[PDB]
């Protein structure tokens, strides 16, 4: 596992092409996330 | 130390988590290759993950980040998809859940789009698809995502294609 950029606690990947894409994020310490909900699902075949 | 509590579909908490799941689906540039072809999900169960030790671990670090960033944790709720969610919920996130080859370096990755994290549920690039049918687009097999509380603190802004 790498380190944060100096002076930062995470990285934000801001989408710059796909106008519809939301952000993605990276943390470098496991203690910076808590797995609050387990969601069980299936993807649905479109009509 | 982990216990899982089932949320009722009548519970407002179940409903707000489902809505975030469904409303952050998007089309992907791979036409469904990694994660499958779908516009929405069938939610089978939503469970609250309870572990005292992992939670205190989280809040301890959160306070540290906060005091380094004018009392602002910059906390988000974000999705995480992987083949190892059942280890994560018992032992917490650590360096074994790091995407060594990701765009932004060897760290632990989260998405605002649920459909993005869905691409990683069977492995990087969807791996070989579901274990039972080897179908990245399986409509039968049960999949699991985590909806996670994440401390970002001061976040480095990377513009990216
Ligand atoms: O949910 C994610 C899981 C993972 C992921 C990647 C590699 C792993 O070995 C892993 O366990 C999870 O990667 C993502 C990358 C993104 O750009 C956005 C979300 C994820
Ligand atoms: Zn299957």
């Amino acid at each position: 596992m790498a380190h944060s950029p100096p002076g930062h606690h995470s990285v934000t990947g801001r989408p710059s092409v796909n106008g519809l894409a939301l952000a993605e994020y990276v943390i470098y310490r496991g203690e910076q996330a808590y797995p609050e909900y387990l969601i069980t699902y299936q993807i649905m075949r479109p009509e | 130390g982990t216990i899982l509590i089932d949320l009722s579909p009548d519970d407002k908490e179940f409903q707000s988590v489902e809505e975030e799941m469904q409303s952050t689906v998007r089309e992907h540039r791979d036409g469904g290759h990694a994660g499958g072809i779908f516009n929405r999900y069938n939610i089978l169960k939503i469970q609250k993950v309870c572990n005292k030790k992992l939670w205190e671990r989280y809040t301890h670090r959160r306070k540290e980040v906060s005091e380094e960033n004018h009392n602002h944790a910059n906390e988000r709720m974000l999705f995480h998809g992987s083949p190892f969610v059942n280890a994560i919920i018992h032992k917490g996130f650590d360096e074994r859940h790091a995407y060594i080859g990701g765009m932004f370096g060897a760290g632990i990755y989260f998405a605002e789009n649920s459909s993005k994290s869905n691409q990683y549920v069977y492995g990087i690039g969807g791996g070989t698809g579901c274990p039972v049918h080897k179908d990245r687009s399986c409509y039968i097999c049960h999949r699991q995502l985590l909806f996670c509380r994440v401390t970002l603190g001061k976040s480095f802004l990377q513009f990216s294609a």
